[PDB]
This record gives structure tokens, C-alpha cells and sequence, in this order.
């Protein structure tokens, strides 16, 4: 209910401390683009059953949008146009030549079916046909969707434009023209930026404490990553609870015993919580779990030099100033968590030009990207005394209200 | 369970002779149920006749009285009709040829659909006849008219339902369930080439009867050479 | 606040009397793409203001959409899907290939200035571009806007396009391509539709009392036809009052005195109230002027046979009621007012052929549609005990959901 | 097996006759775009069955092409081509600005059903969409095909191409924009050619004895046509026989007891088979029936001064011989069954003009078209001294021919 | 007669192995879209004769497609499907984006003239321009083709589109935009394939016997590159005869007076016949000369423990049993003879990309590719019990079936 | 659905023809579900309904293609979860058990959060 008027009220404060006029927040406050659609589905039983779908652009100066797709059935048009200006914001942080964008459809993937999920994803595509292209949109995978979804896309989008377009829809699968290193995206992204942040701050990474709480794709391989690095891993949680050695953990142990979920804990054993665990003593405190987890109570009890929102604000505004207050380096969920747009990216390019790199090249354009970020938002948030989340708004929202700027809509 | 006495004895003396065939010495026979021989369905029932309380009317004499017209579909608002009554269609006689059944089945208007229900079972009786019945119940749902019950496509594995069973038994559920107008029950049943059985499926619901069977044998006839009537003349 | 309950209401009565199911229901309530832009403009001392758009296409199943534009300070997304539907709900009526549509801008032309007029429908026509064209959308005139704007309009549309596209919008200037009888297509509708009720109901139109209250072009153009005709006129209204004369009042002299607004009252002389006007003996009445006039108390002292409601809306439920119940044949406005959306569809045909029709080809061709709608209509609502109002919505929807039902969206 | 290569030497023979040297022979005996593709298909028992599509473009010299399409389960190249350069000399002969083309799928209508048949036309279209296209192809009703799989098409189409195209495709609804009497077409065209026959002939209409063997919608629409007329019918028959009266039949009291198949005949009275009802005495003959019906042994039986053959081919060589040594005229198929391409071709007018005639002008035109192209061909055949076939085949030849040579493909 | 059916079966076994269904062997069997056109051409004395082209694309799914075209007088359709399905078969193994495809002409560049064959082309392009295009097709040199006919093509469809488009057509001349290396990518890929299986059978290339019979471009560049690196050639042979010297044979002399035809055995001297040729001492043999020369009776005396086969199918199922009893490393002719497509491929991109790359930039990433493709073939041959021959085809199935799975056309 | 109306043996037959459909077309994992269950459709024991699927699956010789997971709401005690591993589930979600745990969590006994009990 509030996620729109809290971006709104950001994006105001990165455009007061900026200096721009008040053109460029009326014009930036709302995506400039937003259709809603119905879409007629058949199901198994027969029966015709009408879902609402919805797509948004922020913004298309800089050049051709993008954001992903949510199956989730409390989608509205709040959350959307606040998905696009969270999106916008990404590209600009990343500095890419996306506007931004976000979609979504009201159904239920849980009693959907698989015959109805491909009939419904065909259907969304004839519907939004018009306004979608290659210089124009491109869909990307996002929650209750993935590679299968995005073939469906790209073939109907084929079908429809009697000509191949690879390029058109990203996160496809290997064999249709994907891009490798697709699931570590996100992981070689926060890797890169501890490492960098473990540089700027003096801490050496070599025999650094780390704690990873919460072990799914991105936890397993940031652990792997570390471990390959030199980094000691100090702790390691999960669904099931938590562990705690200060002399290692055999990280290439626990990923050979990893399962499907990631599950690590032990049958007979007791286990931590999340609670006690961010407690431990630890340099670098990584919390990639559920949000609303550093808050006053345990703010006064964290003792990590970094902490790195991998996850999607797990912190609150008065965790934000404690930590500030206490000298406690912070990173933004905005540049932790955009190894997957760059990935995304970087599939993009690929298919455009038509010749696919290897992990290797997409290895260093990736650290590349994301070094000269970090770079970028440190040096001018130690410019500005600000904190690093309006820093980084701030970036982001320069490159769109400059190019808007020189584009002459204002 | 067709034979040479029935075909030779049945089929072919209608053709030459414009009517059903005559006899004498009648039925002396055991009953069905008391017959050790396998005996389809339609030997256990009778027909009936008036005897008191009415006479019984005449045919060819009387011809202005009778009245063959039989209409598919379903009906409308009987309260208050207007026009959807009579947007259906409308038949001259009970039987069909192969080509008007095709022509019915794949009449693709949207107001009047078809579909195919499978008359086929297994091991269980009961089960076959539930299965129809949720067929019929869901097409209903989706909107059809017509439903086609084909004894075709059968096999070793699957044993056809008796005709008169399965068509009792739709029309039973469907009565009960308060849908019948709605629908239209059609039967393909390879055992129909008496006027009996056809007067027990007109009686006991079927819309109309396809002997495809009867047709296929009088090609096979035609092709050897025996009545030498042209096919669509006979 | 309620006119889009309104609607979404009368639909669901047309609908559940046609006995379709509510799938066409769930589809036809709500227009099917939703539009929402911001248009940058250049004022005259340099400030740039940002004006909001908007377009709603209610339905193309029947073919190329179609609606008006209107400058109007208080134009909403609820207004413009109401006008949407309406609009569609129009062109069901007359059985025309449109769907419907409406579009608008927020915006004051009071004090808005000539060249800031050009150059905000030449950004709106840049802004809406992509999902505008001549098989695609159709502009229209309508309130707070004419022939200039229709032709700025076309002008750029050329550009955009770089092909002549004088069948894009209608509405043109007859120099650029317009269609003569422009401007008296409501008055020849109405002057059809009453021609046609009273031969209906047995009333001889020559020698028949007539009181057309609103003196506006329809009125004039009204009068004028029916004197041609032969009915004779026994009461006009203006603004500034009345006249009342049993046996005639000279309509040819009136027209020729009429002055620019169209008033007619004397200086120095008493004039009657439009209140009194209406209960005064008379055959027709054709209430043209503004709207809520007849309600339950002059219900009983109206004493017309024939009622016409050339404005929108005139009357209320309460009236609507009491005028069936004392047997007084109701002209829906919507069959009442089709006149401009016929001749505009006539301009787009004459447009498309690329060879102009004349004045008489146009008379004869829009009395044909009026008349057979008409006769349909009045034959569909004697044919069902219903309230004419409640036929025209029917009949409207009726083509809508046929065609939405055979292109096989449901 | 012999289709195609009777359809070669009937061309060469008209072009022979007509003189052109052999490079227009080289072009027209085989179609200039043949397309075979695979259309996948999704049953509703889940498993995936592949069906066979095809499409030939006999000619486009003259402008856009056109052709139906049947689902019949024999279809195959020879037959697709035959039809081709068949409906290529029925547009030819009928002065129309089509090429010539067909289409049709390998399938099975019968154990094919409702939803399945949806996706299979669907499947149709979005492979063959890249060369079908308002300027490039038409398709139009053909044997196991109707309007609903009209409607089908034109809204995939209208998908795909993002705008409303009603013009695309003919044969559709009459809500969706289809033209009045689509199916008195051919029942008006046979009417018109045997009212000119007769007036070429001398033979009086007034009172002329006529015969209508098989009493499908075409023969039951030609008897109430002649019955209109004057004529009187002394003959119908069906598929359960036929009847006999020379002073009349009561054809309105036929026309009411008709039911949904045109079965007349009564139960308990003897009926006429069509061999003898050949012989029977008349002076127009309309098999409508069977083909391969006039032959050797009935030649020397018929009696008839004009037989008109609206089936497809019902004599042979030398029954056409016997005939014409008889001196009995003989109508050719491709002119007595042209209504319908006439009609779908009023449609297609209708579509792309954007307004829709009325019954009266569409018989006008029609009758004006048959009766233009009966007198050019009977008075080329008899300038010529001929066969009414030949001159027919010779006819339509002639344009295809002559606008290739000035379009210089040769 | 037979190559259809061979490769139908070769397509069957090779999916039989991999396990998939048979839908997908459906789909494969037969190209997707065949089209047979007839070309106007107007020869020197002004007589016009119609040449019969050809054009098929046997999969889409991967891409756009690309193929060759052969002038051959008896070019025919099932040649053309054979050899659709064995470039699309060659792209997979190259894991290409392609998904393959073939045209051709029915004439004789022999008794044709030059500005006939200009005429020829530019009739061919003007005939298939529709379904040709840069993101659904692309020719590529080929039998009796060059860069002249490259050049036309490309310079006519730059006319055709009214835009640039150098990317449209590979094989184009230098200036206008080709890639350098274009002569001698066969002999590189041959020169990588045979150090790779060399490095793998553990045969030093130091010093390693080799044997080149067939000296065109392709035998000298090879030739060229083995002295280069290192392996003493101890073989060649021409169409005039051949050497023999077991301690090398001064590649560089012999380049140095190699002429147009290639020819170098001498005058008065004689030379030894391929037959014999075949059994001189060698470690490696390269046969790239007529086909159908290993055979039975040869296959007992062959030595080489590497035979590669850059020739199209030089050796028959008997003698590659024969050689496999015999343990004797068998390179394919689809995996040997890619550095044409490869090399095209390249200048595709390169014309995509607007920026030429080097002669040492187009070396390393063909070297990369042929390296990567050898090595995966070689680990799937050694992971499962076949000959590398269904390894190839295998290989090069699995990535054409596994993306139609994906896009879903079954 | 894992439901019945009247005829157990019809239910169980149904099941089994819904199951053998859908390994004909090329699923791997089925879900017997106990949800949109109404007062007219009753839940077939899910031991009983488990143990038929898994011996016909084995009788036609189809177990190895599938994975039978189970989801009834009827399973709360370890000697529930053990009878439904040994007769054939492949997983149980004890949805009925976690709706409990929120409930009493939202009420305020069982103060520990909802992931960690």
C-alpha cells in the first residue's frame, strides 16, 4: 500500500539532494506507460476463465525497457509501477542502456497446470504484442518464472514476427542461445562487491570472518566463491538452522552433501537460529534471508565491519542509522543484488550480436561492471556526507533525469 | 451377431420387396433369458400393443394423422418462447445415412455442438457407466447439444455396452439430473438392423440411429455383385 | 463517481436479458487497453508544464476503434471508460465496424493560448503515436475541440507516418478532405427518428405540433427541416427564454434574424420559462438543452406524444417510468443523438475511397441507416415487453458480444 | 492421378486454340508458389499428432490471389495444384482481379473435435501467415469448412497482424461483416444462366418445363427462384427419390415441408429414381446431383434443350459429344457454379470499401456480372466454332495469359 | 536416388540413440518449407527460356537459416532436401545459430553466358526475395557459384530493401565487405582436427608422416600449414600422379612453382597412381580427391593411424567397419570439412557487427571453435561405444531436436 | 484429487486412470491432494489410496517413471508419516498441521516464530 509513496518520496529526496527542478520528479514520479489487459485462457476441464495482466514503462529515453514478469496473485498496479521505478533505478546504478520496466499477470501457478501455464503465457504474448519489441521491451525471468516460460515467450514472439529474434526475450534456456553462469549471477556480484568493500575498509579478505545465513543458489555459491578466494567461512544457515566454527566450516564438504534445497543441518544435532547467529563474532555479516531482520533490538548486537543486503531490504530505517551512527559499513540491496540484471544483460548483447562469449569473458566483464559501480557510488558517497542507499538513488536517478534532459521532454 | 439367415433372410428381401419381410408359424422359440446360446440385449424385451380402453390406429390408410418429424438440440424457454425454440434442427425420419451423419457431427456452429462419448468398458459395468455419465456432465457444462455414443474403435480390451443399456442409462441420469433438454443423444450401435431395435433405441431416447454396419455389409454385397441396386439407392 | 457503475449496471441488464453468460460480461466491463501518458509542452514565456493524457480502446473485435477528445479540466480515467463504453455502445446501435473508444487531456483551453493549443495536440499526437493509425484508432471531434484541431492533428500524423493519411481522424476541414452536412448530422437524425415515430404511432406529421426547446445549430437545423417538411413549430427556447404561438411563428424569419449564438427573444417583450414551455400543448417535444429538466413533478404535466431526447440525458429514471406508464413513446438519446457518428463514419468511408461524396448522396445514405435502425429497434422492443432505453442497450451489446463470441477471445 | 495432367492438356489445348506461342503454356501449366508445412497440434488426451498443411499460388499477374481450403483426408500436391489452376480459370472466366490458389489440410473432420479443430486452424495460420496477407492471399469456405473456421481465421489474424483486418479473409459471419445471400449464390447464378440460355435459345421461361434433380440448398433455392420467375418445375429429386407432375408442384408447399437434409419425398408412396426422372420430359435440365450421371446410355435418352451441369464435371467426353451432335446446349460447370466466388468476392469489395450493401444491390450486381460474362461467352463460342467448354477454358485462359505478357515474365 | 532415404535413416538412428520420441523424428524428416519458382530470363538472342529454381529451409528453431546454392543442371528436390538436412546437420555439429537449408537453379553455367547468369541471379533473387531476408535466410557460395554471383545478389537485394544490408549474403568479394581467410578455412579446419587427434592418439606432430592426395587450394594450404608446423609431408598427388619421399618433399618448392590447376608432377618422369599411393608408409592420410576410393580391397592395405576425410564421403560403410575393427581413428567428412561454414559464419557476424576483424583474430577463433567442436565429439564418441560418425550426427541432432522441444512445435 | 462421491471403486479406478493418462503423456511427479474438498466430495483414506496407486503403478510396470507425492491432511503423528513412506509417498506436507501451528502462533501461544517451529 505504501510501496509506491515511499519510492515516490526517495526518488524526491535523490532529486532535492541532486538540484534538479521539480520538472523532473513530475515527470519520473510515474511510468509513462501502463496498459492492462485481459486474457482469455481455456482449461483442462474447458471451461474459459479471464486472467488481468499488466505491464509498465518507466521510462524509454535512454533507449529500449526491461523487467521481468511476476506470476503472483496479489499483483497490482501499485506494486507494478513501484517494480518499474525500483527497476529504473537498478539499470541506472548498473549504468545500462535500460529504462526499466516491470509486468505481471493475476493467476495462481499453484492450481495452474502446465498445458494452462504455456496456453496462458501464449495468450500474454498475443495480448501485448503491439507495445513489446526488440528496441522496444524485453521480458526477463522473475518469481514463478524461469527458462521454460521464457522459450514459450521467445517462440510465440518468433511465431508472431515470422522471423527469429534470440535477442527479444533473455534468461533462456543454454541450447536456445543462453548465456552460462546464468544461476551464479548474483553470487559473483555480492563476491565482488565484499571484495571490493574488504579493500576500500582495510580488511584484509585473506583469513576474513564471513557469515552467510540463508543457503540457497546464492549462498551456496558465495560460500564456494569465498572458499575459493581465501576468505574462512565462519557460519552457514539455513531453513533447518544454522552452524558455528571459527576455524572453518569445509565448505567443499557442504556443498558436496548440499541437496536440492540447500538443507545443510544435521538430523541428531541442535542448531542455531538466525537470532544468535548474527550475534557471532565476524568481519563480513551477509544476510541473503527473509526480511525484516536487523532491527533496533540487534543493532546495538551486531558486530560485522560489512553487512551486505543481498536480499531485498532486510534492514529498516532505524537499523540504516544505527549502523551509520556506529561506523558499520553498509551496502545497498540496489548494487548487492544486480548480478542477475547484468547477467541478464550481458545474454542480451549476446543474442544481439548474434556470437556467444565464454564464462571466462563473461567472468571479467561482470567484475569489470561491477567494480567500476562500487567504485563510482563510493567515491561519491565520500563526496557527499550522505549514506550509501541515497547515494546510490541518487546515481541511479542522475543518468535517467539527464538523459530525460537531453532527450528535450522537459 | 449378425448371420447368413439374418442378412439373406432380412436385409435383402426389404431392398426387393419395398417393406419388411412376411412369415408365418410364428415364434416358438425359447425366450432369451431361458436360451443357453448367447443372446444380445434386445431379445429380453417385448413390445406392446393396446387392447382395450383404445384401438390401434393404422399407418399407410390412415397417413394424414402421422407424423415422423423429429427435431436435435435443445429446447428454449417454453414459458416464454421466442425464436432459440426453433433454432434447431429438424429431421424427416428417425434413421440417418453415413453422409448426413457426418454432415451432423462435424457441424461446427457454436449454438449447436457435438461431441463423442466413447460406449466402451472393461471389466466394470458400473464404472463404464459412470465414466459416460461424466463425460455427458462435463460436455453439458461446456455447452454441447449433440452427444454421439460410437461403438467404434472397439478392440480385444474394450467390449461394447448393450445399445439399449447404455442409451436407458443416459437418458435415466439425464432426466434425473434435469439436463435432457439440453442435449441431444445420438447413437451409432453397430447391432441396430431390425425395426425392433430400432423402435427400442426410438423409444428407450436415441435421436437417431446410424447402421453403419448394415451400410458396410450392403457394399461388401454390392462390390461381390448380389443386389445389384446401386449403394445410394439401397 | 458513479458513472462508471452506471454503465458497468445497464451492461449487466442487457446482458442478463439476452441470456448470454457472464464471461462476455467479464470481458465487456472494462475496456480492454488503457493508455496513460504525460505530454511536455513549451509555454509562451519559456515555463514547461506538464499536461496528463489519456486513450481507452473499448473493444476492436468488430474492427478499427474509434472516439472523441475532449479538453475538459476534469477529465478521468473512470470519465473516459464510461465515454468508452458509451461510445461503443453508439456505434453497436447504428451497426458500424467500430468498437469505441474516447480519449483526453487534462488541460484548461480558457487559458490556454493559440500556438500552446498546436503545439499540446501535436505533443499529445507524438505521445499516442504507437497505438494510433487508420486500422488501429480513429480521432473524432468533441468537446473543447473542432475542425482546426482535427486538421493540426492530420498535419502531423502525415509527418509521423510520411504518407497522406486524410482518413486517419475525421472531423477535417472540407478544403483538407471533410464531408458537407457536417454540422446539421444531429438535426437531420433527429428530424429522421421523429419523421419515423410519428408515422409509427399514427401521428400525421403534417400540421403536427412541435416545440423545440434549445436553439442552438440543432435546433435551428431542426426547425428548419421541419417546417421544409411541413410540421408546424409552436414553441422555440433560447437561453434567454421563450415564444409560444397555436398556428406557426414564422420559422424562416427566425432563421433569418438568428444571430451567432442562435438567440431569438425580443428586448422589451415577457418570454416564457422553459418550465411552463414544456407543459404547453403539442404533439412532439424535443427537449435539447440542459439536462435533468424532466422529473416527477412535471411528469404529469407533460403532454407530448412523442419524446425526443436530443441532449444526453435529459430526463431521469423516475420520469423515464412515468412517461411508460402514461404510454408516451421515449426516444432513447443514444438512437437520438447518432447523427455526428454517422456522418463521421460517412467522412472516414468517403475518406478511404479517396472520391467525395455531395449533399444529397449524404442525405439519402444517413436517412437510410436512421431509418432502418430505427425500424429494428422498434421492432426489437415491441417484440420484448421492455422500455426502449432498455432495447437500444440491448440491441448495442448484442453486436459486440456476437462478434467478441465468434473472434473466439472468450 | 489424372487430375493434373487433364487439367495440362485442357490448358494446352486453349492455348493452342488461342495461338500464343509455348512460353505462357510453360508458365501456367504448373503453380508458381507451392508451400508445404507441418502444423503441430495438441489433442485433449495431451499427445501431439502432426498434421500435413500445403498451399499453392497458382498465379498473381493479376493481383492478389485467392482459393479455399479443405480438410479432406486424401488431399495431396497433384489435387492442391489441380484446384489451383481450377479456381484460377473459374476467376478468369468470371472477369475477377484473383490469380488462383488453393489450400487444405491432411486431417479428418469426423474423428477431429470442437476445441482441436480451433487449435489445428490456429496452427494453420500461424504457419502460413509470412506469405498470406491482404494483398497476397484470400482464403474462403470449401468443403469441410464453414463460417466458424472463417471467424477462426480472421481473428488469428487480426492477432497477428495487430489491427483488424475483416477484408483478410471472406465466408464469414454476418455479425462479424459478412455479405447477405452467401447462400443463395449459386442457386441466383444458375438462375441467371438459364434464364439467358433460354432467352439465346428462344425457348419461352414463361411456362418452361424444367427438372431440379438433387434438392440440396442449391436446387431448393433455384426451384423457389423459378417459381418466382414463371417457370413452372415438373421435377424434383433427393436422396430418397424423386416426383412427377407436368402441370406443377406446388413449390412453396415443397419449400415449407422442407426439412434440415431437403428430404421430400413422402413415406408410403413410390418414388422416381433419377435415371428414369432424366428421361422424363422437360425443357431445361439441372443435374445438381452425383457426378458421372449423363453418359452414353442416357445421352440417346435425354430430352432436355439446355442442361446446366452446377455439380463438378456429372458428364463425360461423350455424352458432351453426343450433346452437342444433338445440338443441345451445354452450360459448363465453371460458369454455372461461379455465384459463389462472386459472392465471396462482393465480400471481399464489402470489407475493403468499408460499408455493406443491402440484398437488392448485391442481386443487381451479381446478375449483372453472370449475365455480362454468359453473353461474352456465347458469343465467343459462337464466333467460334466450338464447345462451350472450350470457349470457357479459352476465355479464362486469355487474361491470365495476356497479363503476364505485359506484366514481361515472359 | 537413394540420399534421401540415407539420410532419413541416418536422422532415425541418431535419435534413436539419443532416446527421443518419435515426434521429433517427424518433424526432422522432411524440411519445413520447400519452394519451387520459375525464373523469366531473356538470353542473348532475345529468345526467353524459364529455369526451374529451388529453396529450402529445414528448421527455423535455432535461428536464421543459411545454405548454398549450386547452378547443377540436374539439381533436383530431394538433392536439395538431402542437402537442407546435411547443412543443418553440419551447423549443429558446429553449434552454429543456423538451422540449415539449400536453393538451386535446373540450367548449365557451361553453355551460359556472363550477363545471362547475371540476368539468371538477379531473376532468382527478384523470384524469392519474399521469404529471404537477414533474419530468416542467407545464401552462401557454393558448386558453379562465386564471389561475383555473391556480389550481385547482394548488390540486387540492396536495391530490393532500398537499405545496406552487406550481413544479407555471405562470400561476398573483399572491398565489398568480405572476410579475409575465406580461400583457406578448410585446410585451417583440417589443420586443426589433425593436430587435435594427433595430440590425442598420443602421434607426435613432430616429425609425423603425412600424405595429401588431391593438391587444389585445400591440399596446398594444407600442405603449407603441416610444413609450418612441423610434420614432414611424405605424399602428394594431383590429376597427373604423385610422389614420394620418405625424408620430406621442399613444400616450399612446390608451392613456389604450384600453378592455377595445381598440377606438379613433372614431364618426363613417372609418377605413381593413387591406388598405390594410398599404400605408402604414413602416420596420417588425408583423402580430399574423388570419391568412393576406400573400399574392401584397399582397406587391408591402408597404414595411417589417423585417415581424415575432407572430402565428402570418400569411403563406403565396408571400409569404415573395416578401419574401426582395425582401431584406426576415423575423422568424419561433417566435422572435417566445416571451416567454409565456419569462415562464413564469421563474415556474417563481421557484416552484423559493421567492424572487420583480422587474419590473426579470424585464425584464433576458428582454431577456438574447431578445438572446442573436435573435443566434445571426441568425449561423447569415447563416452558411448560408436563410431565417431554417429557421434556427429548425434551431436549435431541434439541440438536442432532439444530446441524445438523448447520452442515447443511439439 | 484423491476424492469420492459414492463408489469407492469407481474413486480408486478414476485415480488410476488419471495417473496412467498422465504418464502417457510424460509426467514424473504426481500430487494426491486432500484440498477443495466439500460436503459432497469425501476424502478416500490416504493410506488405502496411497498403497492402490503404488501396487497398480507396480503391476503395470510404470513406478520407476513417477514419484508419488502426498499431501492429506490426516498426518500428524510419526506413526501416520512412517505407514505413508513404507506404503509408497514420496513427501508429505502436513498443510492441515502448518495451519495449526499459524493459527495457535497468531493467537499467541507457542510464542517461537512461524519458520522456526
Amino acid at each position: 500500500l505504501d510501496v509506491l509513496k515511499s519510492t515516490q518520496t526517495v526518488i524526491h529526496k535523490a532529486l532535492e539532494k541532486l538540484g534538479y527542478p521539480e520538472e523532473v520528479y513530475e515527470l519520473l514520479k510515474e511510468p509513462m506507460r501502463l496498459l492492462t489487459v485481459k486474457i482469455p485462457v481455456r482449461m483442462d476441464d474447458g471451461s474459459v476463465k479471464i486472467f488481468t495482466g499488466y505491464r509498465a514503462q518507466h521510462n524509454d529515453s535512454v533507449g529500449p525497457t526491461k523487467g521481468g514478469i511476476r506470476f503472483h496473485p496479489n499483483v497490482t498496479e501499485k506494486e507494478v509501477k513501484a517494480l518499474s521505478i525500483w527497476m529504473s533505478l537498478k539499470c541506472g546504478i548498473i549504468d545500462l542502456p535500460y529504462g526499466g520496466g516491470k509486468g505481471g499477470i493475476v493467476c495462481d501457478p499453484r492450481d495452474m497446470s502446465f498445458r494452462e501455464l504455456e496456453r496462458l503465457s501464449r495468450g500474454y504474448v498475443r495480448a501485448i504484442s503491439q507495445i513489446v519489441g526488440p528496441t522496444k521491451d524485453v521480458p526477463a525471468p522473475d518469481v514463478f518464472t524461469n527458462s521454460q516460460i521464457m522459450a514459450w515467450m521467445m517462440d510465440e514472439y518468433s511465431r508472431i514476427d515470422e522471423f527469429n529474434s534470440p535477442g527479444f526475450i533473455t534468461g533462456k534456456p543454454l541450447v536456445l542461445g543462453g548465456s552460462h553462469g546464468r544461476e551464479s549471477a548474483t553470487a559473483k556480484g555480492v563476491t565482488i562487491c565484499i571484495k571490493e568493500a574488504a579493500k576500500k575498509r582495510g580488511i584484509d579478505i585473506k583469513g576474513a570472518r564471513v557469515v552467510v545465513q540463508g543457503f540457497g543458489n546464492a549462498g551456496s555459491y558465495l560460500a564456494k566463491f569465498m572458499h575459493d578466494a581465501g576468505a574462512k567461512v565462519v557460519g552457514i544457515s539455513d531453513a533447518y538452522g544454522g552452524l558455528y566454527d571459527p576455524e572453518g566450516l569445509d565448505i567443499d564438504y557442504l556443498l558436496d552433501r548440499r541437496d536440492s534445497f540447500g538443507t545443510v543441518t544435521k538430523l541428531f544435532n541442535d542448531t542455531i537460529t538466525n537470532q544468535e547467529l548474527l550475534e557471532l563474532d565476524c568481519d563480513i555479516l551477509v544476510p541473503a534471508a527473509i526480511e525484516n531482520q536487523i532491527t533496533e533490538e540487534n543493532a546495538h548486537n551486531i558486530r560485522a565491519k560489512i553487512v551486505v543486503e543481498a536480499a531485498n531490504g532486510p534492514t529498516t530505517l532505524e537499523g540504516t542509522k544505527i549502523l551509520s551512527d556506529r561506523d558499520i559499513l553498509l551496502v545497498p540491496d540496489v548494487l548487492a543484488s544486480a548480478g542477475g540484471v547484468t547477467v541478464s544483460y550481458f545474454e542480451w548483447v549476446q543474442n544481439n550480436q548474434g556470437f556467444y562469449w565464454s564464462e571466462e569473458e563473461v567472468e571479467e566483464k561482470l567484475e569489470k561492471m561491477m567494480v567500476k559501480s562500487f567504485n563510482n557510488i563510493y567515491e561519491m558517497a565520500n563526496n557527499r556526507r550522505i549514506d550509501m542507499r541515497l547515494a546510490a538513488y541518487m546515481v541511479g536517478v542522475r543518468k535517467m533525469a539527464e538523459a530525460s534532459r537531453f532527450r528535450g521532454w522537459i | 451377431g449378425y448371420t447368413y439367415e439374418d442378412i439373406q433372410k432380412y436385409l435383402i428381401p426389404v431392398i426387393k420387396e419395398g417393406k419388411d419381410p412376411l412369415g408365418s408359424m410364428g415364434n416358438d422359440a425359447p425366450l432369451a433369458v431361458l436360451s443357453d446360446r448367447a443372446q444380445s440385449l434386445f431379445n429380453y424385451f417385448k413390445q406392446l400393443f393396446a387392447q382395450v380402453t383404445n384401438p390401434p390406429i393404422d399407418a399407410i390408410r390412415e397417413q394424414l394423422v402421422t407424423s415422423t418429424m423429429t427435431w436435435l438440440g435443445a429446447e428454449g424457454d417454453l414459458l416464454h418462447p421466442s425464436e432459440r425454440n426453433v433454432r434447431r434442427i429438424k429431421l424427416y425420419t428417425p434413421v440417418l445415412s453415413n453422409e448426413q451423419f457426418y454432415a451432423l457431427k462435424t457441424i461446427v456452429h457454436p449454438d449447436l455442438k457435438s461431441q463423442k462419448i466413447d460406449v466402451l468398458f472393461s471389466e466394470d459395468l458400473e464404472r463404464g457407466l459412470k465414466d459416460m455419465f461424466t463425460q455427458a456432465e462435463k460436455a453439458i457444462s461446456q455447452g454441447v447439444s449433440l452427444l454421439i455414443l460410437s461403438d467404434k474403435k472397439m478392440n480385444e480390451r474394450l467390449t461394447p455396452i448393450p445399445p439399449l443399456l447404455a442409451v436407458s442409462a443416459l437418458h435415466q441420469h439425464l432426466i434425473r439430473k434435469g439436463l435432457r433438454t439440453k442435449v441431444s443423444i445420438i447413437v451409432e450401435s453397430g447391432e441396430a438392423r431390425e425395426v425392433h431395435h430400432f423402435a427400442a433405441l426410438i423409444g428407450y431416447g436415441a435421436d437417431a440411429i446410424n447402421p453403419y454396419l448394415a451400410y458396410a455389409t450392403y457394399k461388401q454385397e454390392i462390390d461381390e455383385g448380389r443386389l445389384d441396386i446401386s449403394y445410394e439407392e439401397a
